[PDB]
């Protein structure tokens, strides 16, 4: 199933996922076509973050779906 | 030394990331009060985010010295030598609100977080070589603007909603069409009384093989007209934002520092919190100086900005006095207190 992903320049891009693929697996497709390290992503999903471990389908994301991809400004 | 009324929260190094979330979130009063109204009689306090944050906002009400946020860092969890102790205030903010939401499911304050927060948008489709066309309506709790390339808030938003073109390694799957060329836009529906705008500071730099903080200057207002990128406007309600909190970062994706300038009662009136010292500043001070682009200075900007619907600034902002804070509560605190 096709989902999109909002990409830090705001522009979407399209992802071939299944629903039984985990956060960590879809971070690595956006590697592969992002470029940006999964350990450095985090993927916003109404209003939620999405966790490594889980899955699309723990989520609800279904075909057509956007998630929002964010990298982080550490503070102290 | 200028009276500014609100008390700072104490700097243990690596807190001012939550620092500056709580006194956003402490002055956004109307979520204030539904957190008093949290039912954590039967919580234990060493795991409890929710009582501690309830704790947080007691002594940010009360005390006349810097507060510590111990017990909410040891509940959150965050900071230990496994996991950072430098954070990203975004983040933070998103992790916090879905547990107080979670917590006041089946209470008298259910559904606060999200008649606060939570807005929703749609995404059209439409196919350029066949028949096909789809859209999907989603929520959202904040939104992400990208700023590379953007002057203002202003032009963020009109690229936000405009259409692009799904093609080349990007084309739509048009059911039994397959791949097709495409046409995608965005529109809002609702916007919410508290409207949360993360700014998209960051890039991957293929040169260096790394991510990086953009710096560059990024002008947002004081007054933010936004009925030009809904699909339906309501005469009787424009959606007129003003401005309430600048959550301010300086150094770069792997560290720095974090502090929060904000106008409490909507008024026009700016403090800075930086950790343990509030002091009044000028609007330009909290607006103007945080637009970046000065090539510290060079690395500090806003990051986060927090506004209010103008229609709901006097329920967002009405007043909590000890009048919202349940006695329980109170007792608890205080035996708290006493024991040490």
């Amino acid at each position: 199933m096709q989902i999109f992903v909002k990409t830090l320049t705001g522009k979407t891009i399209t992802l071939e996922v299944e629903p039984s693929d985990t956060i960590e697996n879809v971070k690595a497709k956006i590697q592969d076509k992002e470029g940006i390290p999964p350990d450095q992503q985090r993927l916003i999903f109404a209003g939620k973050q999405l966790e490594d471990g889980r899955t699309l389908s723990d989520y609800n994301i279904q075909k057509e779906s956007t998630l929002h991809l964010v990298l982080r400004l550490r503070g102290g | 030394k200028k009276h500014t009324g609100y008390v700072g929260l104490k700097n243990q190094g690596a807190t001012c990331y939550m620092n500056s979330l709580l006194q956003t979130l402490f002055f956004t009063n109307q979520l204030r009060k539904a957190v008093y109204m949290m039912p954590t009689e039967g919580d234990d306090s060493s795991k409890s985010v929710p009582l501690a944050l309830q704790r947080v906002f007691y002594e940010l009400q009360h005390s006349d010295k810097p507060v510590g946020t111990k017990k909410l860092t040891k509940s959150f969890g965050w900071e230990t030598l496994d996991s950072f102790m430098q954070h990203d205030v975004q983040e933070a903010c998103r992790v916090l609100l879905d547990n107080v939401e979670n917590k006041m499911k089946g209470t008298c304050v259910e559904g606060t977080i999200p008649k606060l927060f939570r807005g929703k948008m749609v995404s059209y489709i439409q196919c350029k070589e066949v028949d096909y066309r789809s859209d999907r309506r989603e929520d959202y709790y904040d939104i992400q603007l990208s700023i590379k390339g953007k002057k203002n808030i202003f032009e963020s938003f009109v690229d936000y909603v405009a259409v692009e073109q799904l093609d080349g390694d990007n084309k739509y799957d048009a059911g039994e069409h397959g791949l097709q060329e495409a046409e995608k836009g965005v529109k809002f529906l609702t916007l919410p009384p508290v409207l949360h705008l993360q700014l998209m500071r960051f890039m991957y730099d293929p040169q260096t093989d790394q991510n990086i903080k953009i710096n560059d200057r990024f002008e947002f207002p004081e007054q933010l007209p936004l009925d030009e990128f809904l699909q339906k406007t309501d005469p009787k309600d424009p959606a007129n934002y003003i401005l309430h909190a600048v959550l301010v970062h300086s150094g770069d994706n792997h560290g720095g520092h974090y502090v929060v300038y904000l106008n409490p009662k909507g008024d026009g009136k700016w403090c800075k919190f930086d950790d343990d010292v509030v002091s009044r500043c000028t609007k330009e001070e909290a607006i103007e100086h945080n637009y970046g682009g000065h090539d510290v200075r060079h690395c500090t900007n806003a990051y986060m900005l927090v506004y209010i619907r103008e229609s709901k600034l006097s329920e967002v902002l009405q007043a909590v006095t000890d009048h919202d804070i349940p006695q329980q509560l109170v007792e608890r605190l205080q035996e708290e207190k006493r024991i040490e």
